[PDB]
């Protein structure tokens, strides 16, 4: 899955 | 003769994949005599060639500041290389060499806890949201706050602090106006660290 | 030359009675070929003479710190009196004077809040409690934590942060045994202001 932040991408994995 | 400081990158810049994170050697002193720098990279001491010189930049105090910057990939910084500027100029009896990199230690995952205002603050015209944030290594962290999608601007995070066990704490607090914690808005506290699952996390809060 | 450095005293100091509130002038890189130092103090700028000399001491570098220290009222510090301090060594061309204060701008009352541990993170052997002092000015304080009149040593605290309302917060964190927090002990939050009533302020929780 993957994390965003504020319509962002952060990282995956 | 001119000094070197060597700066890392940014930990948002190394923690989001859609960001681009560098390191920066910056020269200052550099006189109007002599101002020819050459600049030698050199990642686990294996030279790379691909840094890139700034404009220079006329400071108006007889020197100038000269800036070589090295794109870095976010696992390289993250798995802890080293990265090494090396400086040569004329006016110096000899090179001057840096080197930087991610705080070595066995990284260790925050854990991110958010408090309410004191019903004794209650009586202000604004109130403290508190996003603890404690054991983490290393002090490299971003911490950020949002509500309804919209960035929250009005916080205040304490700079890292080293705790009895050798890993690292802070809080953040959101002032808010208190009719906007009254109607019952969720506010979140977002935190970025390599040792986090995808680098991240999100608390809430609301009465 | 000598290089000076003028100290101010420990907030602690200046904020309980019982205590002596000194200013420190440091004098180092004093020479072995001269290490006499005329000292001249001036509170306000009228000069001052009790003002005791430190044991002169050698630091290993063939160089001399040499220290003078002034005495200071409580009240004095804590009105905003600025200290003066005129070093005269002959390895200088003129005197170095240096002059510390209190910072300038009206005292502001610390808010002083206790906040419980967070009800997702009780599966530890250990739980994090808070203290939030925010609202004061100057940065000037003490914070510390005691319970059941002992004093508790697993805390730390955060250095003062400029707020956006040109007042400083801070926040305490004390780390107990998670048992101890179970069995309805009671904590507390102490500070330490000028701005305080009686320049001391305690809260609770439990
Ligand atoms: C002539 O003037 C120049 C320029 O000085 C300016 O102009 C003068 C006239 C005055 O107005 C000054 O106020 C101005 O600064 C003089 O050059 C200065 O020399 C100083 C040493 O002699 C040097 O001090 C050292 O600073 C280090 C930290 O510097 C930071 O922070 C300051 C502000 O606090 C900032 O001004 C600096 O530029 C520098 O800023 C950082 O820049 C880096 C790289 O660009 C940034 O990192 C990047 O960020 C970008 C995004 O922007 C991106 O993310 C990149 O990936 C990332 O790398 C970073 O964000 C900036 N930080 C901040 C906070 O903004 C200290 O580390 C260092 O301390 C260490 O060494 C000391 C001993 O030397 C020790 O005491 C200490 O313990 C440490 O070990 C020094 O204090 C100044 O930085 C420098 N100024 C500039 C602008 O370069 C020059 O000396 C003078 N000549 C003469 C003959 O007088
Ligand atoms: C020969 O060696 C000497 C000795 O140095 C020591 O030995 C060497 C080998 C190394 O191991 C060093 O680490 C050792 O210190 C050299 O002398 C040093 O020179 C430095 C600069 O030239 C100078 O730096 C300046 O320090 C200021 C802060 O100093 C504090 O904190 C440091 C670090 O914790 C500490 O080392 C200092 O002693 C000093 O500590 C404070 O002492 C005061 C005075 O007593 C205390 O206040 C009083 O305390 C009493 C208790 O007895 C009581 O509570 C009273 O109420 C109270 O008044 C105070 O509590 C102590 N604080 C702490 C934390 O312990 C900086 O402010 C200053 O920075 C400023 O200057 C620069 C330009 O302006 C800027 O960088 C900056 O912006 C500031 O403006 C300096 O960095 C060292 O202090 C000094 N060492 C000592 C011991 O004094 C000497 O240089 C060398 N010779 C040569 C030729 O080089």
């Amino acid at each position: 899955d993957c994390a965003w932040h504020l319509g962002e991408l952060v990282w995956c994995t | 003769g001119p000094s070197v400081f060597l700066f890392p990158p940014k930990p948002k810049d190394t923690l989001m994949i859609s960001r681009t994170p560098e390191v920066t050697c910056v020269v200052v002193d550099v006189s109007h005599e002599d101002p020819e720098v050459k600049f030698n990279w050199y990642v686990d001491g294996v030279e790379v060639h691909n840094a890139k010189t700034k404009p220079r930049e006329e400071q108006y105090n007889s020197t100038y500041r000269v800036v070589s910057v090295l794109t870095v990939l976010h696992q390289d910084w993250l798995n802890g290389k080293e990265y090494k500027c090396k400086v040569s100029n004329k006016a110096l009896p000899a090179p001057i060499e840096k080197t930087i990199s991610k705080a070595k230690g066995q990284p260790r995952e925050p854990q991110v806890s958010t408090l309410p205002p004191s019903r004794e603050e209650m009586t202000k015209n604004q109130v403290s949201l508190m996003c603890l944030v404690y054991g983490f290594y290393p002090s490299d962290i971003a911490v950020e706050w949002e509500s309804n999608g919209q960035p929250e601007n009005n916080y205040k995070t304490t700079p890292p602090v080293l705790d009895s066990d050798g890993s690292f704490f802070l809080y953040s607090v959101l002032t808010v106006d208190k009719s906007r914690w009254q109607q019952g808005n969720v506010f979140s506290c977002s935190v970025m660290h390599e040792a986090l699952h995808n680098h991240y996390t999100q608390k809430s809060l609301s009465l």
